[PDB]
């Protein structure tokens, strides 16, 4: 059927270069307005570049002089050549067919570009200990702080999967160091604090890091 | 006209008074290429072409050499070596209707760019995909023209503008379009340097006694010397007596 | 240039409701507007082009209208698959400008957050940094304000926060806020507190601890 | 694009041999006096090379 299949996204240092490809089926790239559109993590859509059926090309001001859009008729494929990449170029990049006025009806699934100076690093895992003052007949909160890792993602489980109810693992935030940080919390009955062991299991594949952190009430 | 079907007026065999154009305060765009606007009344050309159409204010910048965009690529294209003037003005008062004016169209789909001064009025359904269209609209099969939405509430860049493109053509043929080349008053009984229709000289012009024929212009003495002339405006014959001189 | 202001940023609706999203251009763009729908992790989907032409196959619910400077997307009867983020886009423009987007979320009743504060662990302090974490658990609606205080001084500029997506079971949110100090700064002050204001609380709730005291 | 190099585009008359003109007077391309104010038919005589 009609599909746009893009590829080429990767982790790359600032100042690096990267080419994205977008192979088309059901649509002829050379006969269409074809665009690249990107989406930074947690932000909205930003149009990047367009190539007209007649061959004219245009660019957003934020990428002008650094990106080049092109196509290969024999391969029915669109390209985005990126040079002098910056941290703010980090995004999912979609290729889309433009019906003419800017209204894009055919989109690809996107490919992910990450531009960063950060070194790959496994997280430290610190406990978020349950407070000494907890309601006697109520609920207590505890968790794990998964700090200073790169790149995304990490996975977190509790008691090797045996604890799932009440777990909240939050979206990571990007610190000004360029390293990610995240917390995973669970609410448990305060009565269970003395007898049930709670261990968060943290996995960070890029650093081959696996960490089990026992989270206990703090003693005076 | 709609820009895709731009209108061309061929101007020939006439005196062009360009003072009407560059002395008008009603134009927002008046850019000339390979020619000076004020110095245009002194030039003869073989043909002048006046192309006119309506586009967006956003798009007047595309009516120039070396531009790209939907208008330059697919509707009206000027050459790199263009010799002429591009004139435009806001026409939101005339070309926008309350519900939206749609009588103005532009070509949106074309497989390749127009050549300079090419005019494409095809309405063939455009094949954006693999399957042939056979003149039926649908997915990957689009009508090639699009309508402007000229409403008075549009921003300036989206309001209609009327454009006139003057092209000046200098071929190895007789030049038929020139500029006014006005004249002045004439004085008699005084040494003057004069330039009549095609001849120039120095001398004193005096009331004559000869009877030139209705078609005769320049007199001639026996020794192939200009003797009298017919004033182009006043039907009077003037004798040319060279100004006094002599040895000292 | 023409600035597209899309409002509201977040709107809560229920299944079967009539939803109205507004996109305002800084000046007249005729009918040159498109609407997109995007769900988490998926590419955007074109709903309406030219301000009032529903794209083929999009259900009859989605209705687009508006002219000049104010445009609206109307979902006549919201279905479960319509909770998503919606984007407007100026058409026929050199800039291809998008709106900021509107997230349509599942409406439910108000629920106050349970607030918890966590001191930095002794293991982290040995490394020279102190992270203080404030947790807001299972609340609705999403609008919540976390004010860090250190010896009663309101902290700003040294905290980051993160919100979960609506829980698949009870449609609440949870929030985590992390205050980061150096170990040196952390040890110059005693009282650490996060004050939470939320619609479900009659007055702001403060959880606090004293550095060094259990 | 380096625009530090300029060229004069207008002048009321052609330069005499070895004449040097560095004046920045506003060229009045129309019938309206400029009075040192640039605008329509009132141009800066210099233009930058691209
Ligand atoms: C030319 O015009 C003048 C006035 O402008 C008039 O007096 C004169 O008769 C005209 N000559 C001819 C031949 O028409």
């Amino acid at each position: 059927e009609v599909q746009l299949l893009e590829s080429g996204g990767d982790l790359i240092q600032p100042g690096g270069s990267l080419r994205l490809s977008c192979a088309a089926s059901g649509v002829t790239v050379s006969s269409n307005y074809m665009s690249w559109v990107r989406q930074a993590p947690g932000k909205g859509l930003e149009w990047v570049s367009i190539i007209y059926p007649g061959g004219s090309t245009f660019y957003a001001d934020s990428v002008k002089g650094r990106f080049t859009i092109s196509r290969d008729n024999s391969k029915n494929t669109l390209y985005l050549q990126m040079h002098s990449l910056r941290a703010e170029d980090t995004a999912v990049y979609y290729c889309a067919r433009d019906l003419g006025s800017g209204d894009m009806d055919v989109w690809g699934k996107g490919t992910t570009v990450t531009v960063s100076s950060a070194s790959t690093k496994g997280p430290s895992v610190f406990p978020l200990a349950p407070s000494s003052k907890s309601t006697s007949g109520g609920t207590a909160a505890l968790g794990c702080l998964v700090k200073d890792y790169f790149p995304e993602p990490v996975t977190v489980s509790w008691n090797s999967g045996a604890l799932t109810s009440g777990v909240h693992t939050f979206p990571a935030v990007l610190q000004s160091s360029g390293l990610y940080s995240l917390s995973s919390v669970v609410t448990v009955p305060s009565s269970s604090l003395g007898t049930q062991t709670y261990i968060c299991n943290v996995n960070h594949k890029p650093s081959n890091t696996k960490v089990d952190k026992k989270v206990e009430p703090k003693s005076c | 006209a709609s820009v895709y079907a731009w209108n061309r007026k061929r101007i020939s065999n006439c005196v062009a008074d360009y003072s009407v154009l560059y002395n008008s305060a009603s134009f927002s765009t008046f850019k000339c290429y390979g020619v000076s606007p004020t110095k245009l009344n002194d030039l003869c050309f073989t043909n002048v072409y006046a192309d006119s159409f309506v586009i967006r204010g956003d798009e007047v910048r595309q009516i120039a050499p070396g531009q790209t965009g939907k208008i330059a690529d697919y509707n009206y294209k000027l050459p790199d070596d263009f010799t002429g003037c591009v004139i435009a003005w806001n026409s939101n008062n005339l070309d926008s209707k309350v519900g939206g004016n749609y009588n103005y169209l532009y070509r949106l789909f074309r497989k390749s760019n127009l050549k300079p001064f090419e005019r494409d009025i095809s309405t063939e359904i455009y094949q954006a995909g693999s399957t042939p269209c056979n003149g039926v609209e649908g997915f990957n099969c689009y009508f090639p023209l699009q309508s402007y939405g000229f409403q008075p509430t549009n921003g300036v860049g989206y309001q209609p503008y009327r454009v006139v493109v003057l092209s000046f053509e200098l071929l190895h043929a007789p030049a038929t379009v020139c500029g006014p080349k006005k004249s002045t008053n004439l004085v008699k009984n005084k040494c003057v340097n004069f330039n009549f229709n095609g001849l120039t000289g120095t001398g004193v012009l005096t009331e004559s006694n000869k009877k030139f024929l209705p078609f005769q212009q320049f007199g001639r003495d026996i020794a192939d010397t200009t003797d009298a002339v017919r004033d182009p405006q006043t039907l009077e014959i003037l004798d040319i007596t060279p100004c006094s001189f002599g040895g000292v | 240039d023409i600035v597209m202001t899309q409002s509201p940023s977040f709107l809560s609706a229920s299944v079967g409701d009539r939803v109205t999203i507004t996109c305002r251009a800084s000046q007249g763009i005729s009918s040159y507007l498109a609407w997109y729908q995007q769900k988490p992790g998926k590419a955007p989907k074109l709903l309406i082009q030219a301000a009032s032409t529903l794209q083929s196959g999009v259900p009859s619910r989605f209705s687009g209208s508006g002219s000049g400077t104010e445009f609206t997307l109307t979902i006549s009867s919201l279905q479960p698959e319509d909770f998503a983020t919606y984007y407007c886009q100026q058409l026929n423009s050199y800039r291809y400008t998008f709106g900021q987007g509107t997230k349509v979320e599942i409406k439910r009743t108000v629920a106050a957050p349970s607030v918890f504060i966590f001191p930095p662990s002794d293991e982290q302090l040995k490394s020279g940094t102190a992270s203080v974490v404030c947790l807001l658990n299972n609340f609705y609606p999403r609008e919540a304000k976390v004010q860090w205080k250190v010896d009663n001084a309101l902290q700003s500029g040294n905290s980051q926060e993160s919100v979960t997506e609506q829980d698949s079971k009870d449609s609440t949110y949870s929030l985590s806020s992390t205050l980061t100090l150096s170990k040196a700064d952390y040890e110059k002050h005693k009282v650490y507190a996060c004050e939470v204001t939320h619609q479900g609380l009659s007055s702001p709730v403060t959880k606090s601890f004293n550095r060094g005291e259990c």
